[PDB]
């Protein structure tokens, strides 16, 4: 139950 | 409100995920025989196969133990060791058929002792009792039986572990446009495991409801189209994503469609690449469709490898974008069909 | 009622003799193989006989050896004097009849060593036995566990499951005639770059005074890409154009009858589920090929999700087709 | 000062770096499947870190199981021998020391259960840890024998060995042009259905707006049966003519020493011991293509038998060559 | 004396690959040949690895059961001198070698009777347990992965495939051939087979480079040019000579001044494993019956074909034009 949303980290 | 209606019904063949949404009735199901559940043991997951194997292992057990029970039971052996007479007066003499078996927990933890060939000498068998040797070997085959079979289930569980998914990806929508001169169709496939994909093929094939002189109709009639490659066959190499795009002749079944009547047409694009993997051994085969609904005429898509500094870079978020050029407009037959001037591309 | 063999039976199994062939004789490598490629209503049994087998002869082994050293004719003397059993050094620890020498040789083997009856230090036969015994042990041990995993291994896969139509139709398509056949599935898992292949065989003479019994003649199967690969999900109509140059040519619905012929259909591809080859065949002869009877169209379509049809396989309904040959077609070729 | 950028280094391994990905995540299924596969220094490590972990955890529940029993107390307090008299009331007998638990779990995991310390039947969650320790010795013991297992599997493969030489030419054969390399094999077993594939790498603009940065046409291998298939035993030496159609048709003598040409050749097939498909791939820049040089012949009958002489496997001699274009060539006769 | 030939004919590619460059035997070539040996050899390499690390530990208990003081105790002492070894031995009842090997065959198989039992006196005997043990279990994996590797091929056992000693050059349906025969005894049935036919000569071309060995390549005739074939019977593969085929000017009447080889490669996948494999061989000019036709076979007898490989390879002489099939050509009729 979480949104578990995904982005990537920049160098 | 209105379009819901036009909505709800969907001629469809194979799912835009991949899977072939389809319906086979009237079988002659003659049965299905027994061995197929022992299959399903072997391709279940691992939370379901710890439980199984566990589960079994107990269940093993605790029936043999109370098989123990009973035998050491009839035999007239509880009663004679619980004769408190003295510290030791009627329980060496008498022979019991299995020896220090006073209870049922004792009986289940020489179950235990004796299936998993712990053997911890307290309580071992005796010569007296034909039928705790019968019940003996027969516990010794059922359980090496058993520890064969689990071991069998445990290993095709790891040598079926090296797969994960599928990886192959395919555009969201399609692409139509004018390229060397002629009418071209596009769509975009990619690639996400580090391993490559050896000996890959792909083949485009129109679905549609067909009509013959003679009078017969095919409902789901497939006819295969070519792949345009320089040399006519079906290899692509997949490095990085590219366009597998299919020149629209006069030969090919969609000369006669117009840009502007896609949006009732019948015909839908289905296509199906496959391949071996390299560092698993298996092959494997992918299928997408295009239907008429998705297919935005006039787009073209964008480059998306650009040189960085000393190695090509490869972008994935730009990998579906469209760019709308002006192309020409209803002339996959028009153009086709030249004009005196045949100048009108 | 004559048979007028033919090639391949209606279910494949080629069933042709083989006369004269060198014997290679065998190898117990045939025998390991025959092993391994059983079924489970006796591998549950040669399992069993195995470890029974080797119990009861190592239990005569140590029977014997207990008396050699004279351990039963040792352990009888010692009525009520414990010690006067107890002095003589014995060779394996409280083994005093068979049954005792089964239950030693039991725990033995199997590992499950119990220790109230003990192996002591004092008879090098007794350390080979018992050596040799738990090499035995291991080594049907190793092997009958390779055995079970090799059936839960390749249990995977099973007869194969494709369908072909009963008869064969030669009807009209686009102006020509043609030739029909149904192949279908079952299973889910659709076969991965399917390929067919159609042979027609029959004995041919060759006009420089040469004859050859059973001649194959490969003709391919119509497609516009001429690609034997075929896309197989639901029932098809895998079907073969006739032409001048295909040895269909000569055949008209008076001849068929009494014409020596055979056609035989081979299509192979790879399942992806078990992950191998496989291949399938069929074959038909002069007498099942119904001229004229066009197949009849089997699928439907509903609004949500497509439908097919099985009861109706092979339904050979029936529509105008000529009663005339394929050069003759051409030669009046008007209507 | 960096070079222009290469599709293929040479030792293939295709270096493109693809960024912008929609990262997933792991599942924690993907620690099993490195397990499976790691360098035989590792797999006797995890072997054995988890077999001695394992028996020292359950070795401390023993410890507390018993602790808390007031066993320790019974056995180290009260009387040694004489002066006290077991209670039968201890949980498992004669353990009275965490050594004592060490060697009792030992016994209690690896099946070999001396006997000295057996388990009374009073204390019920000791039979629960034990039946507990029991599953998870065997699941443990499934998992590392079929680890080894895989890991035994896995012998036979080593490395892909398919050495091309180091840099292509173009010469002339039959009044043509060519572009050559050098293929060749090392180990024992042949190659098995092995085919051969070109591809030039270049930037082609189109004269309709598009632009594909990185494109790659296929081009025809020299072959008077218009089949990609080879079958090498000593090097061979693959050569693709240059035509119209081909795209090195425009090539130059001194344009290729400034060009953007990126020719990959990759090779493919299955070898007869591994039955495993393989594949190896290179590349060729510009800067590596020769002109005029043409490779040595290699292969000298000596007075026994057959004979390829590595010693000069990519060796070249220089040999009369134009300086004009391939279509300077086919131009025209007096051309 | 003999010229030597490419392939002999019976498989085995005989070559020299002179000067190789040097690898390098890496150690997991050890391994690697131990899994795949045959069975006279590898019963022989367990019992060896059981039995020496059951004497090697046994000596390595004995050593321990002699540096601390026990064997001096059990023997010296009478049974009741001192009544009881109240000192706990490092391994209570080790007072021998033979006492010592049985305990150590107890402590690997898994047995364990109890007679020698183990205390927790000292340390170092510990250590020695558990290192006897994880070495034990990992021998244990060791020989049950080589064992089912092995039984895991027991389908694979050898190659059969029938070819011929006898080429054919014979007429056929106005045109020359070079026929074989191809035969099949296994009770398979190979699956997506394949043929291909290659001519080697030495050769030179036009601008003066040979080239010493060479594979050319030669279409096999088949109605839709095809090299997928379907061996069920002996099969008389034939490569039509056309005019652009190399062996369109042949010395007819002298097959012996030639310096030609041909080359016949069958692959395929035996549809009961599924394995892959591939058969060879070749035939020299001497081996290449010239007019002589080969010879049916099947014959019906009783309503089931029948095949009888009495005659599988002999053919029959039967009179043929002898000139080259340019001269067969050029001129109108021949
Ligand atoms: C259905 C099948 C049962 C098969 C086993 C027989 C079980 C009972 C046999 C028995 O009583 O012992 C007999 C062995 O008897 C033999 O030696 C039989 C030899 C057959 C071996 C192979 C059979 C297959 C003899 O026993 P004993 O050792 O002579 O005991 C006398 C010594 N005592 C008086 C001290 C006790
Ligand atoms: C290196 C010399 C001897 C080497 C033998 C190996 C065992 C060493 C540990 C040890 O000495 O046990 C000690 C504890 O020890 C602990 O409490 C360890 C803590 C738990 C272990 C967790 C992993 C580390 C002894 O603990 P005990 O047995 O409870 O002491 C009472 C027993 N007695 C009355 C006879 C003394
Ligand atoms: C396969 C079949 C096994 C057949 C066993 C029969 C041999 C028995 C030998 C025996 O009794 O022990 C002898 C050893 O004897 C040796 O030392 C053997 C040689 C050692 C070889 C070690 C590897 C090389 C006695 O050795 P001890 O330890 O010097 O003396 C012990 C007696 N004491 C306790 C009274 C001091
Ligand atoms: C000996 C065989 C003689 C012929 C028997 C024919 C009728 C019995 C069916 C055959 C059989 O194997 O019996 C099994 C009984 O089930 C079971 O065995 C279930 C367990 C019952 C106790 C044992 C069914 O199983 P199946 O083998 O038919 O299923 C896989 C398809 N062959
Ligand atoms: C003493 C012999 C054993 C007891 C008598 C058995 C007679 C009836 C056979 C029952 C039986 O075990 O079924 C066989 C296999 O077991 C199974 O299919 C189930 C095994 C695991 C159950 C979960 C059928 O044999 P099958 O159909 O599996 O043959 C492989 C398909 N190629
Ligand atoms: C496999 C075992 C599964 C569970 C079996 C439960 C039944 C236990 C068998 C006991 C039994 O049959 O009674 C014996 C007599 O029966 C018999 O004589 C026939 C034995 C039938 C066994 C089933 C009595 O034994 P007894 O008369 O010797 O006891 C008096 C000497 N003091
Ligand atoms: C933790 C898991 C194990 C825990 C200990 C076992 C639970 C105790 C079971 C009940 C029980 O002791 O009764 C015994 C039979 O039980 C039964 O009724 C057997 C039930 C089997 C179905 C499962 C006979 O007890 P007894 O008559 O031998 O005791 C007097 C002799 N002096
Ligand atoms: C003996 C130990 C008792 C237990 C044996 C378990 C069964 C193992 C099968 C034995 C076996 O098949 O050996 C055959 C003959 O070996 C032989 O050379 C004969 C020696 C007998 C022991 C092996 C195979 O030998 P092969 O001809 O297949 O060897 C060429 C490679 N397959
Ligand atoms: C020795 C080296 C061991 C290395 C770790 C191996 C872990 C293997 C886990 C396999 C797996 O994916 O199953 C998971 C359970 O994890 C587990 O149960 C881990 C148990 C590992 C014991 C070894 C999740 O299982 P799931 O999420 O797919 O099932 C949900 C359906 N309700
Ligand atoms: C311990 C019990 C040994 C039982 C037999 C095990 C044989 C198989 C071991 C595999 C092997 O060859 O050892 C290699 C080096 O060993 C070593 O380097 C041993 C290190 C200690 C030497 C003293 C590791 O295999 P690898 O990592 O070199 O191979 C992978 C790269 N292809
Ligand atoms: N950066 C990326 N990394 C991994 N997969 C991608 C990425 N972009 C797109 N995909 C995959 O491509 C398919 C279609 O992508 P599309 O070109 O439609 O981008 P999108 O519109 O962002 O996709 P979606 O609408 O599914 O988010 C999807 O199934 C998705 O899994
Ligand atoms: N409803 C069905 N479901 C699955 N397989 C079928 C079904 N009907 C037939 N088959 C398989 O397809 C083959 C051809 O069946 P077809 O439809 O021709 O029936 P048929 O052979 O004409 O009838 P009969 O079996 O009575 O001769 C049969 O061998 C059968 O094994
Ligand atoms: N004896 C040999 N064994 C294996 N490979 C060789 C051998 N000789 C040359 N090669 C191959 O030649 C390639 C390049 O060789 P390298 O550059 O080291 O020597 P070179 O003479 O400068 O180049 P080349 O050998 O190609 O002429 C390598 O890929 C190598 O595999
Ligand atoms: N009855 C048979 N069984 C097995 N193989 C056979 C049989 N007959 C012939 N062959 C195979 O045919 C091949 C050559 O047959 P051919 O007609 O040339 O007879 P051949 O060469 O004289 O026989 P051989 O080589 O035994 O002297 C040989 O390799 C042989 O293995
Ligand atoms: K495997
Ligand atoms: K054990």
């Amino acid at each position: 139950f979480f949104m578990n949303p995904q982005k990537v980290k920049p160098p | 409100k209105p379009r819901i209606r036009d909505r709800l019904p969907k001629a469809r063949f194979i799912a835009k995920s991949g899977a072939c949404n389809l319906a086979h009735k009237n079988i002659r199901e003659q049965g299905r025989f027994l061995q197929d559940i022992f299959t399903t043991l072997v391709d279940l997951k691992w939370r379901h196969t710890l439980v199984i194997f566990t589960m079994s292992f107990l269940c093993s057990w605790l029936l043999f133990a109370i098989m123990w029970w009973l035998v050491a039971f009839a035999h007239g052996d509880i009663y004679a060791y619980m004769e408190k007479g003295i510290t030791e007066k009627s329980g060496l003499e008498s022979a019991v058929c299995v020896t220090n078996v006073r209870s049922f927990t004792s009986a289940f933890l020489f179950s235990i002792e004796v299936q998993v060939t712990i053997g911890f000498g307290g309580r071992m068998m005796t010569e007296e009792c034909p039928l705790a040797i019968t019940v003996l070997i027969l516990q010794n085959i059922v359980g090496l039986i058993i520890n064969a079979v689990m071991l069998g289930c445990i290993f095709m569980k790891t040598a079926q572990a090296h797969r994960r998914a599928e990886t192959l990806i395919f555009s969201r929508h399609a692409v139509i446009a004018v390229r060397n001169g002629k009418l071209c169709f596009m769509f975009r496939v990619g690639d996400l495991r580090k391993s490559m994909i050896i000996s890959a093929s792909v083949r485009i094939q129109v679905v549609k409801k067909t009509t013959t002189p003679e009078g017969e109709v095919v409902p789901i009639h497939q006819q295969d189209i070519p792949v345009d490659n320089p040399i006519e066959s079906n290899n692509i190499f997949l490095v990085a994503p590219l366009i597998i795009c299919h020149v629209i002749d006069k030969r090919s079944p969609l000369y006669d469609i117009s840009a502007t009547d896609l949006v009732n047409q019948d015909l839908e694009v289905i296509v199906i690449l496959e391949g071996v993997v390299e560092t698993t051994g298996i092959t494997t085969q992918a299928r997408t469709s295009y239907i008429a609904e998705e297919i935005q005429w006039g787009h073209r898509f964008v480059s998306i490898v650009t040189e960085e500094e000393g190695v090509y870079s490869v972008d994935y978020s730009k990998f579906g974008n469209t760019v709308r050029v002006a192309a020409p407009r209803c002339s996959a037959r028009e153009l086709d069909e030249k004009p005196s001037i045949l100048i009108q591309t």
